[PDB]
């Protein structure tokens, strides 16, 4: 049995570990190609948990289609994305 | 008043060149400067990149050796230095800064020497008359999660940025044009054609290295 | 005997510290003068070590006076303009 | 397209009441929104704010047990809960986000119950004809570090923001006003008054709370 709680934390942690991985550096790989996948999904960019990315998140062409760069720095945290998601809230 | 690049060099086979380009209105001190090959009569070659966060640079397999990237930070500026020069290096040598969103390229840089994702365009050649609807399709090998962007090229002219992103309109683009596409399939129709924009449309995408082109599209009036 | 890389290193220390502390609320405080004479001075805003502050930098309005949030998220590092005063480069 | 202010209320002594904001285009989730009371016939006070950030209040003494700051974040509004309510409370309440730069103010909440440091601004009144320059005054009790703002609020209607910082003209703003100052004493120069532009000028400092308002300025013609 899977609690609400505890899959939200492992979603946001998976996230955070993905956003870590695509920071790093140019390179096309697949923490670049979930990370492109939960924001343009969850309308988000980046976490408040992980503030020391935005530049590099930013840098990477990260944030989705459409939105300049202000309205990606000010972009809804996608660990509330995840909580709304998993609690059934949108 | 982004790019500003170094001036045409002249020179016989053997020499060794620097060519140069300064940002300003850009996070130079934190992105990525590309530079681009064209060579004459023929199409868009990528030959390396700089990382100026970390110094990594990175370089076609052909230019390995060759080629060599430097910054100067506080004067914000990017160095392409090129030894043991050919004829296969006669070409326009354009400067293009990348990462806070999709920007337009330098004016180019004239190096005269004397004595993987594959993309696909189509149509190759268009021949149609003012006030026309064109579509123009680009076709990636993989996924390129929408960072693809169109260009429109003038002769002997540097690549005009029309479309970055897949959708987004470039600052003072006209309206008449509209970038769509998802995935691996792109496309750019260009609404009531206008004289003012006949040439080669290029794709390109920008997920990851190295940057590929399509192979062109040329628009003219019969 | 004060050496240029250790006063150059406490500069930069006394600096983040400044800046530590004055995104911490909106009171007006030293911490908040400090960082503001900084970035005016050397015409720079926050620290490429202190990443995880820009955000709340710029909640703060705590860089300089005339230039945008686009402007002052890609100003330059104060670390680095600290690092040219202590070697006279400007 | 920024702040939304909810409707009008008419109301009897020892009432409860909840006036709403809802900003859009705005980084609400990490940001401070502000409560500004104006008394009719009487000047701006400061009631107080909310750091949605941390969820911190702050309050002026007069206003602790009273008034009442709580937020919406996913629909970014923000609620100002008064309790008690007595004819000292009939004003109008207008709404003021601060943070990643200066903005404008909503255009306010009339309420009707029927039955530190120091700004001084000079002149307090100013008695011109059209085309002619003006020259007002803004000195603060302490240094603001350039902090400080120049409104221009016509009868019945919500300060515009005229000036930010000290220098910065708000966008649509005509280029005829100028703002200069440092420290302690700052300037608004209007530039060949025009006709749209009387009424009353204020100032303010946004260098902690809480936040203070100048005199005023009225602007007419004779």
């Amino acid at each position: 049995f899977v609690n609400k709680d505890q899959i939200a934390k492992d979603v946001k942690q998976f996230y955070d570990q993905a956003l870590q991985q695509a920071v790093v550096d140019d390179d096309a790989n697949n923490a670049k190609a979930v990370v492109k996948t939960f924001h343009e999904t969850l309308d988000c960019c980046g976490s408040s948990t992980l503030t020391a990315l935005t530049t590099s998140v930013l840098k990477n062409n990260l944030c989705p289609s459409g939105s300049n760069i202000i309205s990606n720095l000010f972009k809804e945290d996608c660990h509330q994305k995840i909580d709304d998601l998993f609690s059934g809230k949108h | 008043v982004r790019l500003h690049q170094s001036a045409a060099q002249l020179v016989q086979p053997g020499a060794s060149v620097r060519l140069s380009c300064t940002t300003s209105g850009f996070n130079f001190k934190d992105s990525y400067l590309h530079w681009v090959k064209q060579r004459p009569a023929q199409g868009l070659e990528w030959i390396g990149r700089i990382d100026t966060g970390n110094g990594n640079v990175k370089f076609d397999p052909k230019f390995q050796d060759k080629a060599t990237i430097t910054t100067d930070i506080p004067s914000m500026t990017a160095y392409l230095h090129l030894s043991n020069l050919t004829s296969e290096d006669t070409a326009v040598y354009y400067c293009v800064p990348y990462g806070y969103g999709f920007h337009s390229w330098g004016d180019g840089t004239t190096l005269t020497v004397s004595s993987d994702i594959q993309m696909t365009q189509s149509p190759a050649s268009l021949s149609v008359s003012v006030g026309e609807t064109v579509t123009i399709t680009c076709r990636a090998s993989e996924n390129i999660y929408r960072t693809l962007a169109w260009y429109l090229q003038k002769q002997g002219k540097s690549p005009q940025l029309l479309v970055y992103g897949a959708t987004t309109l470039a600052d003072g683009v006209p309206s008449r044009f509209s970038g769509s596409g998802s995935g691996t399939q792109y496309y750019l129709k260009i609404n009531s054609l206008q004289s003012e924009d006949f040439g080669t449309y290029h794709c390109q995408h920008f997920w990851g290295t190295p940057w590929t082109f399509g192979g062109g599209t040329k628009v003219e009036i019969k």
